[PDB]
This record gives structure tokens, sequence and C-alpha cells, in this order.
RNA sequence: AAGGGCACCACCAGGAGUGGAGCCUGCGGCUUAAUUUGACCAACACGGGAAACCUCACCCGGCCCGGACACGGACAGGAUUGACAGAUUGAUAGCUCUUUCUCGAUUCCGUGGGUGGUGGUGCAUGGCCGUUCUUAGUUGGUGGAGCGAUUUGUCUGGUUAAUUCCGAUAACGAACGAGACUCUGGCAUGCUAACUAGUUACGCGACCCCCGAGCGGUCGGCGUCCCCCAACUUCUUAGAGGGACAAGUGGCGUUCAGCCACCCGAGAUUGAGCAAUAACAGGUCUGUGAUGCCCUUAGAUGUCCGGGGCUGCACGCGCGCUACACUGACUGGCUCAGCGUGUGCCUACCCUACGCCGGCAGGCGCGGGUAACCCGUUGAACCCCAUUCGUGAUGGGGAUCGGGGAUUGCAAUUAUUCCCCAUGAACGAGGAAUUCCCAGUAAGUGCGGGUCAUAAGCUUGCGUUGAUUAAGUCCCUGCCCUUUGUACACACCGCC
């Protein structure tokens, strides 16, 4: 063997991230893997506020930069050995995947 | 929250958590002669209040506050 | 400028191995992040490969913080004669598994 | 003269230069190359020293 | 130039320690996140490392 | 794990990296018409892929000057051998890149053309190869100290709002 | 600039001719008058420099002196 | 010059203020070896500029070439490279001197030629940014007027935040900007989910109870993904969607564009980002391996090291902090947040729970966290509840100054910072003047980030408590449009 893995799904934007999610979950079902809903992380956002100017002239105007990160975790649960079942990473330019044991 | 802000928070909610149960297990027509009373009291103890917050902007110490300006 | 024969000849054997070779653009590096163990610090790097360059067996480029120094047919050859090398030996830039 | 004590110009608008004004002036009209145009233009290593050292 | 205070004087901190990894710069270094590059240069590069002006 | 980096230092310094690797490419395929660059990172390896005007140049002799950089960017971005690869991809109507217009109309002043001519050959290029609207402007000083600002815009051009974002490319 | 003092002058190295420390005796005897500095990465090759007071070897072989 | 229009960087009606006092900081002046320098609404807590070293560009000294390459010399019988001891120097810089070794073609000398520069010029430039201006303005096609440049369209008027629209109307149909757009906030007991968020129910408990409550009460106590051993998403997280449109009613109005009020509704004007044609000889060469030209280039304006300075004070100005007190201060108790950071390529520097030691600043041993897993249920402040003080420059205020103890750093003196005990100065609501501002706003009030080895009176955001006055006008201050005059067109900083 009984095997169950944590996919973990981390992207910038969220319609990249939202397509993995989706034919990863469509790929579980199809293979009647029992597996447990997309659940969101908190998105961590990146702020940053530098001053547009280049000198120390202007009226003091501030640029504020923002960046997102969405991350999500997908629970697969198998009777058997799991690994050998799911062998597509389907993945996109824009979005990284880190698959660990339940366990751990 | 705070302290004034909890104590808003609580007490819709003791109206709210009243006439929503009144609604689902008794008749609403009963429910209704307790929330025109609660509306015609005081129309926040049914509905929360929508304002919260303002940005602050990089040209002031608030939302809409400029800071001192010299021309000499 | 002054180099010891090892290390000119530790730095042109790499740029022999492969065409290319980068290295950070700072002279108080006390070690170079490839051939660290031939003792040669960064700065000799610089030099060296600026005087190929001056000659014409290098074209020098620049990123950010970086050096992007590329051998050429010119330098291919003043490599054969500097160390002694047979008119078959080439870079893996220049030919790999063929 | 023409500056502050600072060192600021009491007069922008006075060109401080022979050469050029304050507006651009075109060049024999905007003819020729290198200049702007005119209604004319609109229209292996290893290996051998492994040898070398296996003797 | 003698190795024994050509680079003796500790900089193992401080804003001399610290350069913009594009430009060199010692001046309004970000260090966020681990940025590490001059001011000016982040707003140049701002879009391409993925920080976009949502509002 | 201690050993690895958290999330946004992570997204952080793989920004750092396309942005220096966009900007190095930037410098070296100027003269051969390079347009972008895209990579898809996976942990068993990293594929990047150079969109340029003339592939033709991009690649050397035989292929030299492609193995010529991946090994440069291994040996700098400290890469494995495997992990690292380099494709280049012809960029479809090239007219209606901003960059690759941009690399053109350098090559044409650097030539010698007249403003008025060079801009106005690129500006006709651009609309036939089919486009709403574009625009060119070259500022800097011609044949004397004073400065000039020339504009060359023809169609439909917007500059307020989210869709300039996707609509307009600047270069 | 006025820069008060004069200029330094660096120093100009001796040009020593061939070194010619050591000679033979009866058809051929080796004798040195330079002692050698024992370390292994020293050498037998190099010779200490003798002084009127002092032994130097010529790599950094430490420096022996008879108080 | 006249007429219209708009604007809390204009006023009205007011609020908090600044200007008065001390101190922090930035400018000018003075002094200095240097007190580096740019900048004069749109300079003056601005260059993210909180500088002990570095930073540093300034002053006083001292190393090195990191002056490529080409050519001519000298050279394995030596071109040359380093160095122990003494002196010499601040220096354990063989910098130089005495002293001889050692290094082995890598250099050295000369002639050309590089190179670098936080050196000058922003009045040579690019890019970026500020301002006019975030006001509402700007331009084609066809048609009409013209011989023509040009003009109409783009306007008498009503209306709008908006040439935003409606209306007259030689104009009709458009384009940019405005709007629309993206992010954010408010509602979805509607959907999708969640042991890295939980909530209810149940089981062990622990205590209060027994006047009896007993399906009693509290539990941030333990458990039911310890996977067979509960469900569910209301609360939290975040995706797809919906929701709001002047949509309904009444009134005003050409009864049009629209305006006001009201019911129902979470909401009947949430704030931002972007942002035209163009101009400002506006600021930046000290952000850049962006850059022309000029200067320097070996006794260096390159580069490194030691020290000092950037802080220096008869004085003037600006941004601010603390206050002048009882609507308070002190002491104790009660007690509620949200943004958001967190162990590093170079880079040596993380956030901290727990226990022990000290009165405090702190020190020591054990951990956790690369993070909705740990700090953290962020036990924040104001506020609230009690005691003392009692109109006294008083227990208000904590400047100036003495002594001592700690942390960071190679280095703390010109005090880095912090802590303890001492002194206790002006200041009793501030002249002429002047700034910001319309709802979760002003303001009180703390908490993150940036700067950071050490650090915030700054800045950037977040949260808490939370109003007075106003739904107007051109009176003052500015700007826009039209008309008008012009000998201006380099456009009034003009011409003459
Ligand atoms: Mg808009
Ligand atoms: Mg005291």
């Amino acid at each position: 063997a009984i095997h169950r893995i944590r996919i973990t799904l981390t992207s910038r934007n969220v319609k990249s991230l939202e397509k993995v999610c989706a034919d990863l979950i469509r790929g579980a079902k199809e293979k009647n893997l029992k597996v447990k809903g997309p659940v969101r992380m908190p998105t961590k956002t990146l702020r940053i506020t530098t001053r547009k100017t280049p000198c120390g002239e202007g009226s003091k105007t501030w640029d504020r930069f923002q960046m997102r990160i969405h991350k999500r975790l997908i629970d697969l649960h198998s009777p058997s050995e799991i690994v050998k079942q799911i062998t597509s990473i389907s993945i996109e330019p824009g979005v990284e995947v880190e698959v660990t044991i339940a366990d751990a | 929250g705070g302290h004034v802000a909890q104590i808003y928070a609580i007490r819709q909610s003791i109206s709210k958590a009243l006439v929503a149960y009144y609604q689902k297990y008794v008749d609403e027509a009963s429910k209704k002669e307790i929330k025109d009373i609660l509306i015609q009291y005081d129309r926040t103890l049914l509905v929360a209040d929508p304002r919260r917050c303002e940005s602050k902007k990089f040209g002031g110490p608030g939302a809409r506050a400029r800071y001192q300006k010299s021309y000499r | 400028m002054l180099m010891p024969k090892k290390n000119r000849i530790a730095i042109y054997e790499l740029l022999f191995k492969e065409g290319v070779m980068v290295a950070k653009k700072d002279v108080h590096m006390p070690k170079h992040p490839e051939l660290a163990d031939k003792n040669v610090p960064n700065l000799h790097v610089m030099k060296a490969m600026q005087s190929l360059k001056s000659r014409g067996y290098v074209k020098e480029q620049f990123a950010w913080r970086h050096f992007y120094w590329y051998l050429t047919n010119e330098g291919i050859q003043y490599l054969r004669d500097y160390l002694h090398l047979p008119p078959e030996i080439v870079p893996a830039t220049l030919r790999r598994s063929r | 003269d023409g500056f502050d004590s600072r060192g600021k110009r009491e007069f922008d608008r006075h060109s401080g230069s022979d050469r050029s004004g304050l507006k651009h002036e075109d060049k024999r009209g905007g003819s020729g190359s290198h200049n702007w145009g005119t209604v004319k233009d609109e229209l292996t290593l290893d290996e051998w020293k492994a040898i070398q050292n296996k003797d | 130039g003698h190795q024994q205070l050509y680079w003796s004087h500790p900089r193992k901190f401080g804003q001399g320690s610290r350069s913009c990894r594009v430009c060199s710069n010692r001046h309004g270094l970000i260090r966020k996140y681990g940025l590490n590059m001059c001011r000016q240069c982040f707003r140049q590069y701002a879009k391409d490392i993925g920080f976009i002006k949502l509002d | 794990m201690a050993v690895q980096i958290s999330k946004k230092r992570k997204f952080v310094a793989d920004g750092i990296f396309k942005a220096e690797l966009n900007e190095f490419l930037t410098r070296e395929l100027a003269e051969d018409g390079y347009s972008g660059v895209e990579v898809r990172v996976t942990p068993t390896r990293t594929e990047i892929i150079i969109l340029a005007t003339r592939t033709q140049n991009v690649l050397g002799e035989k292929g030299r000057r492609i193995r010529e950089l991946t090994a440069v960017v291994q040996k700098r971005f400290g890469f494995p051998e495997g992990s690292v690869e380099l494709y280049a991809e012809k960029v479809a109507t090239r007219g209606l890149c901003a960059i690759a217009q941009a690399e053109s109309l350098r090559y044409k002043l650097l030539g010698g053309l007249a403003v008025r001519r060079a801009c106005y050959g690129v500006l006709r290029f651009i609309m036939e190869s089919g486009a709403k609207g574009c625009e060119v402007v070259v500022s800097g000083k011609l044949r004397g100290q004073r400065a000039k600002s020339m504009k060359f815009v023809d169609g439909l051009m917007i500059h307020s709002g989210d869709p300039v974002n996707y609509y307009v490319d600047t270069a | 600039y006025t820069t008060p003092k004069k200029n330094k002058h660096k120093r100009k190295k001796v040009k020593l001719a061939v070194l010619k420390y050591y000679k033979v005796d009866e058809n051929g005897k080796i004798s040195r008058l330079r002692r050698e500095c024992p370390s292994d990465e020293c050498g037998a090759g190099v010779f200490m420099a003798s002084h009127f007071d002092r032994h130097y070897c010529g790599k950094c072989c430490l420096t022996y002196c008879f108080n």
C-alpha cells in the first residue's frame, strides 16, 4: 504494498496550475485511483516597493511590484504500488512539481 | 479585530444566529415579527458593515493625508 | 604578465578541452571555480585570456558580471604549436562523437 | 555672469553654446548619409594525454 | 599589491561586501528574497524576473 | 530541508537566471536576429529554446555555435551534462516581433541609411506583414550638437489599461 | 600634487655574475662552502645563504642562527 | 486684455497641525587638511544617502600594474621573481638600505599603442523618472467653405468626474486619450475541495459541582488519515462562477441627456495600476561592460592599505519626534490584530520556542522551521478596570551631563546600540504667515518590510480606536478653453 504519495504543485500563474491540477485529477480518476482534491496553500505575495526615479529628483514616486506564488497539494492513495501505476508528468513551462511519500 | 469590533461582531452574531435558527426550524412568519424589530432598531444587527479600510499611498502618512510641503 | 608555466598550461589545456571558458569578473577571487586544484586564481585567468584576445586568438563577450571567451579557428592552431599537439586533437565544442 | 552663486542658469532658453541653439536645425536641409531624411527620402585532449602518459 | 595587504582589510560584512550582480553598484541594493540587485537594475529587469505591477 | 531553498527565493532565483540568460543571448545574437528565449525546466533536464529570425546563422559550421553556447551556459550556470539542452526556433511572421524590427533598424542606421528612409521602410514592412498599427521613435543626435526625436506612426494604437500588455509589443 | 618628498628610488638588483661558490681539489673533490636547508620541500638543490651571523635558505627553509 | 470652466497641492465650514520650546535629520553660511558631491510648486528624512572600516567619490601618507599587444634591445654564462635577519616605516609594505640566496623566459628597458576612472560636460546623448496632467484634451477619411496655407467637424446651450453625453447644427462617420481594462475590498449558510485550516458530534478524561441540575458547565486536554477508527465546510484557505445596471418607484428637467430622494439589496460613487498628441536645454555621465568628446594614465584623478573627514558650530531655513498635562501621569490587573519576514552562488550575516543563570541589557544547553507544518492561537499598542498623585515647571517633559554593566564588529574615542542608578533645562498651547484633508477619511495608536555585523525619530505597508464640518463657489491661489491684440515664430528667457 500500500503506497500513497503527495504531489505538490507550484506555479506563478493561475491558469497553468489549474490545467495541471485538472488533467492530473482526471488521469487519477481514469486509473480508478482514489485521489484527494487539490487543497490550496495561501498565495505567497512577494512585494517590492522601490522608487521609480533612478536619481533623487521627482515627486517621491514609489513603484510597487507583485509576484504571486500559487501552491496546491494533491494526495494519491492506491492499494497497490503507485509509482508504476502513474508514470506521466503532464507538465508545461511555468509550473514545477515535487512528489513525496505520504508518510515522508 | 479589536475590542469594539469584537463587540459588534458578537451582537450581530447572536441576532443572525437566532433569526436563522428560527427560520430553519419554525415558521418564518414568527421569524419576521422579531426580524422587523431588529431592523427597525439597528440595521447593523443583521447586516454587516461593508466599510473596512483604505490602502496607504506613498505621498503621505495615511490613506488620504499628504506630507507637509514647503515652497521656501 | 607574470604567471607560472604550470598555471598557463592549465588554463590553455582547459581552453582546448572545451573551446569556451567563463570567469566571474572578480580579480580578488582566491581560486577559479574551475581548475581550482591547479592553484591558479581567477585574476591570472583574466589576464591570460585578455592577452589571447589582444593577439586575436579568442573572442571576448561580457554578460552582467561574467566573461564568455570563445576560442576561434586562429586560436586553435596557436594552441597546437604552443602545447605541442598533433593536427588530430580537437576541442569538444569543435567535434563531439564525430 | 549667467549663473547665480550656486551655478544655476538664470536663462535656460539662452543657448550657451555657439554651434547649437534651443531648436534643432537640420544640416544641408536633411540630405546626405548619416543624417535625417527629407522629402526625397520619403518618396581529444584527454585521450592524447592518456596515450602520452601510458609510457 | 603585496599579498599581505592587497586584500587584508576584512569585508565579511557592511555595505562594501555586497555589490549588484548586474552592474557591481554598491548603492540602493535590494537584498530582499535573495535578489542582491542594484535598484535601477531591478527596475530594468522587473518583468523578466517575474515581478508585475498589479497595482 | 536545510540544503533546499524556500519557494519564494527559488522562483526569484529562476527569474534572475532567465533574465541573465536572456540578456546574454541578446548581447551575443543581436546581429543574428535574436527575438527571445523560453525555458522549460524539469528536475531531470532543462530545455532552452532561442527564438531567432535566422537559425541558419545561430547554428555554427555544422552546428558549432549551438554546442559552443550550450557548453558556455553550462559552465556559467553550473548545470550537469545532461540537464542542459539548446534548441533554436525560427520565429514566424518576423515583422511582428518588435525586437526583430528594432535590430534591423539598428543595422540599417549603422550602415548609414537616412532616418526617414529606414524608418519608413520598416514601418511599411510591419504593416503588410499584418498589424493593427505600429510606431517607431528615433531619438538622439545626428550631425549636430542639438538632439532630435523623430516619430513615425500609422494605424491604431493603445496606451492605457491591461490591453496594452498583451496587444502592444515594445522594444 | 606638489609632493614635499622626493621620488623614492626603487631597488636595483646587483646583476651578479655566475654563482661559483663551490670548487674541487686534489684531482676533483666536491666541496661546498654554502649550507643546505634540509627540508623535504626545500630539496638538496638549493643552498643556504651564508651571512655575517646567520644562515638563510633560498626558499622558506626557516632561518637557523647561532646565538 | 475680456468672458466662461475646474481644483481641499484654491477657498468657504471646520479638524489636525507647522511656524513658538528641546532634540533627530536635511540644506545654506562659518571654520577646516578635508568638512566629497548633485539638487534650489517640480531642491532642502531627496540621490532608497540610518557614512566608525569599506562604502568614498574629500584630506594626509604608504604598496602594486591588474600599462594587453607589436617592434627594437638585454638575456638559461642569466630577462628577471620573491625573501629570513637588522635598520627604515604606522605597518610582520624586501617600500628602501646592509646582506646573500632563491626564482627561470612567465618578465625587464625603450618606442608605438592599450586600459581604467563615483574625473568634467545632463547645455553632446540614450534609457528611466518628475512636471504641465491625470486636467481633458488630440487627430485622420468623406463632404462644405475657401486661390491658398487652413477652416468646419472639435459648437450657443443643458448635463457629466470626463469634447462624458444630449441637443441645435455643413456636417457625417470614426481613431487616440477619458471610459472601457487588470489587481484589490465588500455578499454569496449557492459549487469544488482540504491532518500543513478547521468546525460540529461522539469516546477517554481533568476540575467545578452535589441545592439536584447531569443531554450540567470549562478545557487551545487527549483521540475518532494512530487510516478503518465520525461526518461537514458555516468559520479559514482559493478556483470556477454569479451579483449592480441609474435596475424599480416618486419628483425635477427640452421631459431628452441626465439630477435628487426612497424601498429592496452586501454594495446605489472601494481604492489603486495603466494612461494621448506634445513640451519642459526639468533631474540623473555618482546605477550600469549605456555612451561622444575633453582630462588623467605610473610620483595615477586606476587600484589597495593605515588614519581622518563626510557629524565638525556666533547664525538662518525645511521635513519631523517628544511635550506643554487631571479628556492626564505612575503602578497593578484584565485584554483584543493584520499585512509580512525568516538559514544565503559570490556572501563569511536567519526567525526563534523551551530549560537554567542575572535585577536589566544579556549568557549558556537543548530543539523546531527553507515554512497555512516552527516562532504563532503573532497574549501589540491605544483602549478598559482598580491604586497613588492634585494645578505645583508637580510624580508633567526627559533635553544636557556623571559613573557603571552588557551585545555587534578587526576596530565603539568624536559617545554604534542597549541596560541600571544619578542631574533635571526650555516648554503653561505658540506673532506675521503656512500645510494636509470628506468616511473607516482626518487624527490618536502600535506592528511588519527596506536600509542592517549593530541599529529608525525616515520611508514603505498593515492593523486597532475613530470623529467635526461640507454635498458649494470663483472671494484668494493656480490651471484649462474661447474671444481678442501682436512688428513674437530660436516663439516674451521674444523682438526692438
Ligand atoms: Mg480608464
Ligand atoms: Mg536622571
